[PDB]
RNA sequence: UUAUUAAAAACACAGCACUGUGCAAACACGAAAGUGGACGUAUACGGUGUGACGCCUGCCCGGUGCCGGAAGGUUAAUUG
RNA sequence: CAAGCUUGAGUCUCGUAGAGGGGGGUAGAAUUCCAGGUGUAGCGGUGAAAUGCGUAGAGAUCUGGAGGAAUACCGGUGGCGAAGGCGGCCCCCUGGACGAAGACUGACGCUCAGGUGCGAAAGCGUGGGGAGCAAACAGGAUUAGAUACCCUGGUAGUCCACGCCGUAAACGAUGUCGACUUGGAGGUUGUGCCCUUGAGGCGUGGCUUCCGGAGCUAACGCGUUAAGUCGACCGCCUGGGGA
């Protein structure tokens, strides 16, 4: 149920520089971590999330 | 298809020919033929002005529509035909009003495809539009350099041009030579690229195969006497001089373009 | 690792915060990792050795 | 007839051409025996990074059930339309008629 | 693979019942349908070796089923190979 | 191919390479008009060398040439 | 030989996970190059240097553009694949595996000389492309010498399409298939049960990592994913060199 349009939820799993946080830090399952990575990449494409802190 | 002939003769050993089963096996469209008399490379003074031209098979000229100014009216491809006057193949198209014309056959075109010219034509190979209505980055051919003059760029087999930039009333084109040129946007171009791309893979195989195409032998300048060529004679094989044309102009490097009239359109020379 | 020196903070604490942020971002380790080419077999062997020594 | 999720951004200067674009797209989708599950006009949104030296793009979301021919025509339309600065078509497992978080925020 | 409707149609026309999905005739017919369908895919994707391995698995499985059927009852074998257009 | 003392290992050749050429093309014949190139458009055309095919084609940019560079030095008519 | 049977082997229904494969598109970061603005004497490199670039304005910084290649974070003794291998995102075509409850066929099975197919990298042929890296090559160093390590460049190549090559420490140095034999801690992926208390507990499959018992082994070690106890078939070995 992870949606790339849920930026409020996706921002909890990215650092201050926009990088995805590892599953060891947030303690999320591997399956939902993969879903989160896919959703974050899609949201980066739609310019809803930044690729980096620069641009 | 590209096929290699079996070496049943020394003249056939290296022949590599291009066969196209979709070409029309029959006579061309008569109302679009003209007499095309040979010249032997002679001008109106009767002098040889271009060497190594002469003989070859008799050829009839096909009136190819390079302007494509019949806008709005759809047309269907009847058949692809061999054209001896150019490296590309030509397509006989039939407009809805009953007119038949010859166009350069783009890549992928086949009998039964529908093409159209004009500002409202769809973006697909074979359609002709003013270059300001063509998306930047697309690959086109049969490009005009003056509006309404007729296509002059990218007409050889397999050639094409890509529009790299558009600004104001001009577009920038990357020609097959690698040169960036500016052409005003009202000029027309046909989508896609010219067919018969494997034309460059053919191998003539024997000396006579070039004679059929009207090419006479080329004598090396170093094989002549000093009175005939700057590369002169010598006892044995001697060169000892910088390579030049038969008229003494340095070849192998010396640039000969001298045209200040069209320099404003050359964005960047080839390299 | 953007650090905005907020009001009522000395320069030294801002510099130490900048260093802490740039080390938690891992930019120096990455730019030291990327300066030479590491063959795929080399990086696989290194990852395997690190995963093995992470067992104590 | 598969389900798709279409998101496309329009140039901010072309915000009033968006209703006409949506009208044409729904016409093309329902003309081919297709359905439209969800349609959301998010309006202008600040871009996370500049796209074509631009900020504040206009977002639209569509959830349609349509064959592949009309979806290919829609992708071609997006590619050739100069106002659509960015688009993305994605398949979904089933129909989605729930309001997206972008409009669920209100 | 094959859709559910095509599979049901094959099972119905080649089976002794609508539930006889395990008969040798039904299996050979399904494998032949999948091979014929894959033929068009591999005409366009000549460099897809990973899927061609599954295609050859299907071919060999159909061959073994046809051998078993011919050894078991040759009459049904002939009816099947004429109804499906086999024997090279 | 040396008509009439030389038919060859010479010339040509298919193939290869370099180089020029964006079309009013380069180039050639023309005091010029113009014509050839070509009713062709860089998978095209001209020039040069090499000479099917096979395996290959190493080092030198000091000299000469060509290409690029534009700061500086030198430098024509002109100006006075 | 004939007729059976369902437990081996397959088919169907519904779902699940996956860098499995082929095709097309697109995104951002970065390197390089081109043009311009600011700006001035250094930059680069090394153990130290020098070759190299730079007052013809380099390096630094800012703006715009071009092109190719690879996809940071996720990312993990994680996943998929017969093996080789597969890593941005999206779409199209497509193979395999697994699980739940049933229905179906009824030994249709295992292995396989010869045969065929796939087969990293390098290499070859044709046509493209070529940013970075970099055999050969050139120069600067080091050295007794330095045809090397180090430095500055740099061609093939690496990239794409189609063919060829058929080799690797192609490794788990462990052929495939099946049965049986104490355990512990994990990972990953289904599924079932219960005020579901909870991100819960208890079962039940598939794959997978580490330790270890009997046993086996020359020892090291393997140890239910065996190198233990067996069965079927195949490949291979017979002292070191020569080879």
């Amino acid at each position: 149920e992870i949606d790339y349009k849920d930026i409020a939820t996706l921002k909890n799993y990215i650092t201050e520089s926009g990088k995805i946080v590892p599953s060891r830090i947030t303690g999320t399952r591997a399956k939902y971590q993969r879903q989160l990575a896919r959703a974050i990449k899609r949201a980066r494409y739609l310019s809803l999330l930044p690729y980096t802190d620069r641009h | 298809a590209v096929v290699k002939c079996k070496p049943t003769s020394p003249g056939r050993r290296h022949v590599v020919k291009v066969v196209n089963p979709e070409l029309h096996k029959g006579k061309p469209f008569a109302p679009l033929l003209e007499k095309n008399s040979k010249s032997g490379g002679r001008n109106n003074n009767g002098r040889i002005t271009t060497r190594h031209i002469g003989g070859g098979h008799k050829q009839a000229y096909r009136i190819v529509d390079f302007k494509r100014n019949k806008d709005g009216i759809p047309a269907v491809v009847e058949r692809l035909e061999y054209d001896p006057n150019r490296s590309a193949n030509i397509a006989l198209v039939l407009y809805k009003d009953g007119e038949r014309r010859y166009i350069l056959a783009p890549k992928g075109l086949k009998a039964g495809d529908q093409i159209q010219s004009g500002v409202d034509a769809a973006i697909k190979p074979g359609n002709t539009l003013p270059m300001r209505n063509i998306p930047v980055g697309s690959t086109v051919h049969n490009v005009e350099m003056k509006p309404g003059k007729g296509g002059q760029l990218a007409r050889s087999a397999g050639t094409y041009v890509q529009i790299v930039a558009r600004d104001g009333a001009y577009v920038t084109l990357r020609l097959r030579s690698g040169e960036m040129r500016k052409v005003e946007a009202d000029c027309r171009a046909t989508l896609g690229e010219v067919g018969n791309a494997e034309h460059m893979l053919r191998v003539l195989g024997k000396a006579g195969a070039a004679r059929w195409r009207g090419v006479r032998p080329t004598v090396r300048g170093t094989a002549m006497n000093p009175v005939d060529h700057p590369h002169g004679g010598g006892e044995g094989r001697n060169f000892g001089k910088h390579p030049v044309t038969p008229w003494g102009v340095q070849t192998k490097g010396k640039k000969t373009r001298s045209n200040k009239r069209t320099d404003k359109f050359i964005v960047r020379r080839r390299s | 690792p953007v650090i905005k020196v907020r009001e009522n903070e000395p320069f030294d604490v801002a510099l130490r915060r900048f260093k802490r942020s740039c080390e938690k971002a891992g930019v120096l380790a990455e730019v030291r990792r990327r300066e030479f080419y590491e063959k795929p077999t080399t990086e696989r062997k290194r990852a395997k050795a690190s995963a093995v020594k992470r067992h104590a | 007839m598969r389900h798709y999720e279409i998101v496309f951004m329009v140039h901010p200067d072309q915000s009033e051409q968006v209703p006409g674009m949506i009208e044409r797209y729904t016409a093309a989708i329902t003309g081919a025996e297709g359905k439209i599950h969800r349609l959301e006009d998010w309006g202008r949104r600040q871009l996370a990074y500049p796209i074509n030296k631009l900020h504040k793009a206009h977002y639209v979301l569509m959830n349609v059930e349509a064959p592949q021919e009309v979806i290919d025509e829609l992708e071609t339309t997006f590619r050739f339309n100069d106002a659509v600065i960015r688009s993305m078509v994605m398949r979904t497992k089933h129909a989605v008629t729930e309001a997206s978080p972008m409009v669920k925020a209100k | 693979s094959l859709s559910t409707e095509a599979t049901a149609k094959i099972v119905s026309e080649f089976g002794r019942d609508a539930n006889d999905t395990g008969s040798t005739e039904v299996q050979v017919a399904l494998l032949t349908a999948q091979i014929n369908h894959l033929q068009g895919h591999f005409a366009e994707h000549k460099k897809d070796h990973h899927s061609r391995r599954g295609l050859l698995r299907m071919v060999s499985q159909r061959r073994k089923l046809l051998d078993y059927l011919k050894r078991k009852d040759v009459a049904r074998y002939t009816q099947l190979i004429e109804r499906l257009g086999l024997r090279r």
